[PDB]
RNA sequence: GUAAAGCGCACGCAGGCGGUUUGUUAAGUCAGAUGUGAAAUCCCCGGGCUCAACCUGGGAACUGCAUCUGAUACUGGCAAGCUUGAGUCUCGUAGAGGGGGGUAGAAUUCCAGGUGUAGCGGUGAAAUGCGUAGAGAUCUGGAGGAAUACCGGUGGCGAAGGCGGCCCCCUGGACGAAGACUGACGCUCAGGUGCGAAAGCGUGGGGAGCAAACAGGAUUAGAUACCCUGGUAGUCCACGCCGUAAACGAUGUCGACUUGGAGGUUGUGCCCUUGAGGCGUGGCUUCCGGAGCUAACGCGUUAAGUCGACCGCCUGGGGAGUAC
RNA sequence: ACUAUGUUUGU
């Protein structure tokens, strides 16, 4: 009964990608945002916006190129039923560098090569291909 | 059951106002209400099974939103049962 | 503009839901094409059409349908190219090289129709040649002369002839169809929205084509 | 789903999981340091036995554990909230939803009588059977039980099992419109509890029709059957058991998202309501079909697609859902 | 109307 909104956002992302719609909205909270700067900052997604005040709707702006969705693949990995933590020297490489994966941190949500280089580990959040 | 007028004076009675028909309180009594209506009935019908289903439906409603009660403020939690005549 | 009022696209129910970005909000239970779309998707198709005609590409116009056989028959030989106005074969592209062995037999009925051998001989095989001939010159006369594969093909209805447009698809082949808001706009490397079947539209998508090749030839 | 595998269905404790914001904590998590992680073994550079095996130096490794210090994004704890999830109230709607009473008409059977007469009944054909002791047919009256023709509809309601003549009484749920209210109160659920077709069982009634068993007549090589003539339990009612079905959508529940078309049923908003209409918007339903999925069949917004939570279950066929 | 059956084992 809606017991995991992360994983929520990335299944719209993917079935959006899929539908080939331009953009996708949902419920809004600041972890998605977290998400959704850092996928924004990757070139997965051209932007997105957080209008609404007090129920705020997240909409992000899906990226296609040559026809086809720029994300091929988004993979929930740390679910409510199970948690993933990984230490700094144990981060996952997703498609051998050329994908990321979401990572949070102490220092903040970021990509496992920007938490490689802050030296930390934390939960994986995602694989981005 | 439980008419309309018999609806508004339980909720007059355990809410702050007239339109505070969802406070905890309120509900609890009202099922409460119709849980004790629904006694003569199921004595008489006692192979009324469909009935019963919604009977038992109210008893889960009230006591889940007991344990709510309690768990937020056991005060009003003490001071509800004692009002209504729980606990067994 | 220079084509309003001609095209009104399909009733609603055919709708294909690949075709929403060219639909115009349909006005009762019938589909209109966003002509203001149309407008540029056609001047690029014209303008492709216009290239390849420079680089002296052979243009395909297949129109099967009865309104439109003729005038699809008409354009290309006004343009000097090649056509099919009746029944696509299965195989005219991918098994071209069967097919060729085809209008060959039907070039050599045509040399015995008119100077050949064809009423020195028995008349009941006389006219079964004779009969086999318009048969086999009324489903190959418009590509008598291709000598290969087509560098293009310019379709007026999508759906309706589905098999060529996947035809050109698998052999890589430019597709330049008429999709209508009942086709699928997939196969087609060139789409034009509008009317596939109303012979006004038809005839004013091909003296457009027409022309345009013909520029391309100079 | 069909290969083994979704509990028959539901409620629900423990457990697992849990919307959104802020603060705090630092349990999980992460970082660093230190201690320890025996040696041997393994691995990497070497060295010595003529080589190798073997022996051996150094190092890496021992992926662990504990302590201290720090980080605070996430999860957890605590506190305060918020409204989207969930629930309450107001008005209305449809329904074979349930329980308890009453009642109506048709028909069957039986009982009595009138008319009337030699067949009736049954089958593939027959016979058993019924009939001159008066059948069958027809008409009148009466008794009794059971079920509710048409409506009736891939119609509706119910968690499932199931539920249809009509009327009354008691009663459950669902849905819609507009608001107001409470303010994660939620989801799932091992054990547990409840409901759960038919058959069956117990007690007491009832018994028209049908009918296991049984009997007779046929058929047949045989016929412990199919067919015919009868016919007991049972089918009905009340109460109490049983607790199983191809209890099936062979498809667990909940939530989210993802092209369409044609209907049905039931609300509701606006507009030319001009009239059953047009444009929306809900709930529940049927068919087809796109992507996608699938071994294929096929499913396809009511998914068997894309995901998340929890539960149940499977691990070749038999032996065996059997023994103990 | 209504019949039943078709020994074992190969390329
Ligand atoms: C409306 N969905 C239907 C579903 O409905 C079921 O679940 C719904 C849940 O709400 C219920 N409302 C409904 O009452 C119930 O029946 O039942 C299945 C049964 C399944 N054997 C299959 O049959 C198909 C066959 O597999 C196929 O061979 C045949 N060609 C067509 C059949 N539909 O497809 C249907 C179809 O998926
Ligand atoms: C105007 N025609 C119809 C309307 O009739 C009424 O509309 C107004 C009220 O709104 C009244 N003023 C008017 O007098 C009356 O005629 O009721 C709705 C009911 C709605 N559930 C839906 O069902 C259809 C749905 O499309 C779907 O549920 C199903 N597939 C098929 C249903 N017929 O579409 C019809 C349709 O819009
Ligand atoms: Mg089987
Ligand atoms: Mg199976
Ligand atoms: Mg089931
Ligand atoms: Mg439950
Ligand atoms: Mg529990
Ligand atoms: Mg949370
Ligand atoms: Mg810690
Ligand atoms: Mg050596
Ligand atoms: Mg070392
Ligand atoms: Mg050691
Ligand atoms: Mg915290
Ligand atoms: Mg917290
Ligand atoms: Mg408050
Ligand atoms: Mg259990
Ligand atoms: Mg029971
Ligand atoms: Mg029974
Ligand atoms: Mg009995
Ligand atoms: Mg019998
Ligand atoms: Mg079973
Ligand atoms: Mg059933
Ligand atoms: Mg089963
Ligand atoms: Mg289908
Ligand atoms: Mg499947
Ligand atoms: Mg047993
Ligand atoms: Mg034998």
């Amino acid at each position: 009964s809606m017991q995991d909104p992360i994983a929520d956002m990335l299944t719209r992302i993917r079935n959006g990608q899929a539908a080939n719609k331009a953009a996708v909205t949902m419920p809004s909270s600041k972890l998605k945002v977290a998400i959704a700067n850092v996928l924004k900052e990757e070139g997965f997604i051209e932007d997105f916006k957080v209008e609404g005040d007090t129920k705020p709707e997240l909409e992000l702006t899906l990226k296609y190129f040559q026809g086809k969705a720029v994300v091929e693949s988004i993979q929930r990995v740390s679910r409510p039923g199970l948690r993933i933590y990984k230490r700094k020297d144990e981060l996952p490489k997703v498609m051998a560098g050329l994908g990321i994966a979401v990572v949070s941190t102490s220092k903040g949500v970021m990509t496992d090569r920007a938490a490689r280089q802050a030296g930390l580990g934390g939960e994986i959040i995602c694989y981005v291909a | 059951s439980l008419s309309t007028e018999a609806t508004a004076k339980i909720v007059s009675e355990f809410g702050r106002d007239a339109n505070d028909t969802g406070s905890t309180e309120v509900q609890v009594a009202l099922l409460t209400a119709q849980i004790n209506h629904l006694q003569g009935h199921f004595a008489e019908h006692k192979k009324d099974h469909h009935s019963r289903r919604g009977l038992l439906r109210m008893v889960s409603q009230r006591r889940k939103l007991l344990d709510y009660l309690k768990r937020k403020d056991v005060a009003r939690y003490t001071q509800l049962i004692e009002r209504l005549g729980l606990r067994r | 503009m220079l084509k309003a009022g001609v095209h009104f696209g399909h009733q609603t129910r055919y709708w294909n839901p690949k075709m929403k970005p060219f639909i115009f909000g349909a006005r009762n239970k019938v589909h209109i094409i966003n002509l203001e779309k149309t407008v540029p998707m056609f001047n690029e198709a014209l303008a492709e059409l216009n290239k390849i005609a420079s680089r002296k590409g052979k243009i395909l116009f297949v129109g099967t349908k009865r309104a439109a056989s003729e005038a699809v028959k008409d354009a290309a030989l006004s343009c000097d190219q090649f056509f099919v106005n009746h029944r696509w074969l299965g195989g005219m592209l991918t098994n071209w090289k069967t097919v060729r062995q085809s209008i060959k037999r039907l070039k050599d009925l045509e040399t015995q129709s008119q100077d050949g051998t064809f009423d020195k001989l028995t008349k009941k095989e006389a006219l079964m040649r004779t009969r086999e001939l318009e048969k086999l010159e009324n489903s190959l006369g418009g590509i008598k002369d291709m000598g290969g594969l087509p560098d293009a093909l310019f379709v007026i209805d999508a759906d309706h002839e589905h098999i060529a447009i996947k035809e050109a698809n698998n052999l890589g082949i430019p597709v330049f169809a008429i999709v209508d808001t009942n086709s699928d706009p997939d196969g087609v490397d060139f789409v034009i929205p509008g009317n596939d079947d109303a012979i006004r539209a038809v005839t004013l998508y091909l003296g457009a084509v027409a022309a345009t090749v013909r520029e391309g030839r100079s």
